[PDB]
């Protein structure tokens, strides 16, 4: 049968976050040595730490081998499906698999710049913001004041202002299904 | 001597801290940090709650400075920002107030502010400075939990900051220096209730009350209910010049309720009071009617809509006037003011005038009496 | 059946880990790291013991290239480097084997190596270069507990592995990471004795044997005792080649101790084994005396030094030849073979030919045996 | 009296090391800054940790405050006798008082040097230490070898070496009550 014992769980958080997959395998005899495998692929240059056990009274009878793979600043590549793999003799063993998805609050990609502006004189603003998970609704301000009843309504993305007869300020919220992120403040400058 | 013939889990938690201990809404720990070099604002603890609306940590300077409130309004997380006179809240994440434990923390981290529920965020707002401020070769940064340093209405989006929940696990810019941990072991008033049920708890030693209107005239009290002594005042009007008790609802043996105009009664209804089972004492009064009701199903009266008549028109002559509603107890008058005049234990929510009655908003909530939790029916 | 009249504490201690588990040397974890960036080597643990030598962790790479080797040398803390090819070693501090509970930790701070008991340092070495190697884009490091990747004799101060210790509150460059913790739970085996008394501890299901000489010929045994059953093998010799058990203490019942000379008798002597207490069982041989002592008063043979000679002379000519020397019992002999069989049960340390029998040293120990710890009497 | 209930207490350790000293005062309404008496002076730049808990049920019954000094990288001045204060009106309040002494291993001032000697050549190598705790006993070693009985014993400071026919290695260790902390090894060259 399949050596293993424990397959991989699942882990899923916002971009930056560390954590752990891990397999248990019982073997008989010096145990072998266990890689990760990502969407199929052999990861050759990952954080593991492998932990044996030698169950009996010389190194010849079982062992309990557990390997722990370690993504430490979780990105976007990270993501996948992960599995362990031994070799025993020329055969090969595979673990269940293990998901690992990024998912967190919204990512600003441009926010509302400060500007120095002509009274009474048209500009444009911009508030750009990715995920996931997606779809992000965005959501303007000025002097602090919602621009509309409720994220995803109203100008997003690029907001238009007619003018200013005094120099103002404009934020920019970003919302998704885990929460919301506010972006900087920016300050208009009147002449 | 009455005996509690039902009694509560009054089991606190060693561990645990009360943010709701005082009325008075001062905070129920204040720390003063001075450092030597910038420092990043990280706090987090454990936090239980029930009730939807309060303040869980100030932190930062001045008044009128910078600094940033964390608070629970609608049951959900708020947070307000000064950064030097610039105002600004912000409100997301889940449901807080589920009467479950769970994790919150806020933190500086690169040059916004992160708020976490369980570990995973919910806000992310930018910021732009840091909250510890530089005085005299040194960074300072105040922080007070279940409270703030100043008056709710120089906040930014006012907020009643009593707040009734409980905290634990916490580490206030990292440190398990137990030094709070200590004193809260000493004082028993400072720790929680172990489990926590809903609805606001009265131990039988004081009372709340409001400056409530009545003006023709209504008063229609509804009081969902589980004692845990036989007798006790539910619901009460006082008229404080002439130390009257105008109307009242309450419990007395054998064994029933009893609403009542000053000294005479008006009605009785028989309740099993000591099954621990919530029951809902109902009255409704207005010229004419007078009747008092008991999981719908009314009780006989004392009077005779003759004598009836010769109270109701001294009572709507009561309301002409100022009039203050007494939760739980009456202040201290002769025993022959009223039908009943001990305080009363138990669980029991008030609704006055198809308005719902919140401890925290009172006028004056004894400080025995939780707001928005009972201790479990210890069975037996 | 025999069964025990002397029952000892024999509770475990599922937080723990037992380092002397295995006879054979082996490391009882053995962890491999496979890191992306540079790292510092960190680790600590808390540790209990009596055995005076013994060897803690190592880690490192292949055994000729660089490595260290935290070890226990005449009960106290000794460090051996190689940082290729170069060797050394060094030692201090304070005693480690008093049997109590203690804090020690290895780690890489500055470009030295320090060494502390208690979170305070003891050692500190200086190193030209890190642990963990650079190996294919990754750096890696291997790391053993109680027991080496390689042969002692390879080392750089030659010293025998076996230590019986007890560790926990373990942390292996820093993570809680419980895997560990996890199958020590379901394998009683590896954890140690909660409580522990000093001494050699036979459960009574093995036994250890040595290669000792005993050419004229002298045959003294000194066995400090606690017994656990009333019948058992103390010391013996045992010839290989015709199965015979030359000589022979043991306990039987009524109650009492047994020197012998294959399958006869030679003197006996009254114990009290079921009383708990240490007594110390002693024989004396060599041609023409044959006496046996307990507690410093001898028991009257059984023989005549007629027979007595026709017992020594068998002896000495078995002498002549190889013989192994058993502590706890025998190997499946006939039942015939010699007044007592049966494994004996409980704490005893032996003292053969003036000296000290190290069960580490042995040829082999069976391994439920404990080296240097006793579980305490468990007082009914 | 004095509204003190807790005193500071006592930190020793080698240097480096972070520990903190802490006090417990129960006052009257509005508690009083605590201020830090180190020597008798007092602490202006220190990281100082205020707890204030109210025991009443406004802000003018009684109050606990509890002050922790912390010092982080302990050095050598951070040692001597460390005490709270606190001004109660015009009049003045110190608690007994506690004390932090620096206590470690050897630490090296001057160690062996590499060396390229020509053969047969005389030349000399150097080993300071200092404590605390003092005295700190010296003790040099050739090719992993002591060259006396133990510390204290033999060359110290400074080490003589005749001449060297081959290509040789010296170590020093420095030992004090605390422990030992044994120095680089130096390659002396021959030519
Ligand atoms: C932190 O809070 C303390 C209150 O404990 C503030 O201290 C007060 O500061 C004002 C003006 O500096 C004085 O008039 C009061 O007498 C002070 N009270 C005490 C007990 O010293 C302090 O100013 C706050 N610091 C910050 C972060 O702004
Ligand atoms: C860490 O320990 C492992 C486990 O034995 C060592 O791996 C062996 O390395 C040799 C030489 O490269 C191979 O021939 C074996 O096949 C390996 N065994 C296994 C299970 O893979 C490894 O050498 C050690 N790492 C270092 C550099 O110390
Ligand atoms: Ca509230
Ligand atoms: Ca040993
Ligand atoms: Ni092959
Ligand atoms: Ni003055």
């Amino acid at each position: 049968e399949s050596p293993f014992v424990g397959n991989p769980g699942n882990i899923t958080g916002a971009r930056g976050l560390t954590g752990t997959l891990r397999c248990q395998l019982q073997v008989q005899g010096e145990p072998p040595e266990v890689h990760w495998l990502r969407d199929g692929q052999i990861l050759e240059l990952a954080d593991s730490t492998q932990t044996q056990v030698p169950l009996g009274e010389d190194e010849q009878d079982d062992w309990i081998v557990v390997s722990q793979l370690r993504i430490t600043s979780l990105q976007l590549s990270d993501t996948g499906q992960y599995q362990c793999l031994v070799f025993l003799g020329h055969q090969t063993f595979v673990s269940q698999p293990g998901y690992v998805g990024l998912e967190g609050l919204p990512y600003f990609l441009e926010e509302p710049e400060d500007r120095t502006v002509a009274a009474n004189t048209p500009f444009n603003l911009s508030c750009q913001a990715q995920g996931p998970p997606e779809p992000v609704d965005l959501l303007w301000l000025q002097d602090a004041v919602p621009l509309a009843t409720a994220p995803g309504h109203g100008p997003q993305r690029s907001l238009h202002v007619p003018g200013l007869n005094k120099t103002s300020s404009f934020s920019c919220e970003a919302h998704n299904a885990k929460g919301v992120t506010t972006s900087r403040t920016a300050t208009i400058t009147v002449l | 001597d009455i005996l509690p013939c039902v009694p509560f889990s009054v089991a606190k938690s060693v561990k645990s801290l009360y943010l709701g201990r005082m009325f008075s809404g001062t905070p129920v720990i204040r720390l003063r940090f001075k450092r030597l070099q910038p420092t990043r604002l990280v706090a987090e603890f454990d936090f239980r709650t029930f009730d939807p609306e309060g303040i869980l940590l100030f932190a930062g300077g001045h008044q009128d400075s910078t600094w940033i409130v964390l608070a629970l309004r609608a049951g959900r997380l708020e947070l307000q920002l000064r950064y030097n006179g610039v105002g600004r809240v912000t409100s997301s994440g889940p449901v807080i107030n589920h009467g479950m434990w769970q994790t919150i923390s806020v933190e500086e981290l690169a040059r916004n502010l992160v708020i976490k529920v369980n570990r995973d965020a919910v806000m992310k707002i930018a910021v732009a400075g840091d909250l510890f401020q530089p005085e005299r070769g040194l960074y300072h940064l105040n922080l007070t939990v279940g409270g703030i340093p100043f008056h709710e209405k120089d906040l930014v989006q006012p907020i009643n900051p009593r707040l009734d929940g409980c905290m634990r696990s916490w580490n206030w810019l990292n440190g398990e220096d137990t030094t709070i941990q200590e004193t809260v072991k000493v004082n028993t008033r400072m720790q929680c209730f172990s489990v926590t049920e809903r609805g606001s708890f009265y131990p039988g030693s004081g009372f709340a009350f409001y400056s409530l209107d009545y003006m023709t005239w209504e008063v229609e009290v509804v009081a969902h209910i589980r004692p845990a002594a036989d007798t006790g005042v539910l619901f009460a009007l006082w008229a404080p010049d002439l130390r009257a008790v105008p109307l009242s609802v309450a419990l007395v043996d054998k064994q029933l309720v009893v609403l009542a105009v000053e000294h005479t009664a008006l009605a009785l209804m028989e309740i099993k009071v000591c099954d621990g089972q919530e029951h809902v004492v109902t009255v409704s009064l207005r010229d004419g009617e007078a009747t008092l009701e008991v999981d719908g199903t009314r009780g006989q009266s004392e009077v005779s809509a003759a004598q009836l008549q010769e109270r109701l028109a001294v009572l709507e002559r009561h309301l002409r006037s100022p009039v203050l509603t007494f939760a739980g107890g009456l202040p201290d008058v002769p025993v022959t003011s009223a039908p009943v005049t001990a305080f009363y234990r138990g669980c029991m929510t008030l609704e006055v005038n198809r308005r719902l009655l919140d401890l925290d908003e009172a006028a004056y909530k004894h400080s025995d009496i939780t707001a928005h939790s009972c201790p479990p029916v210890e069975p037996a």
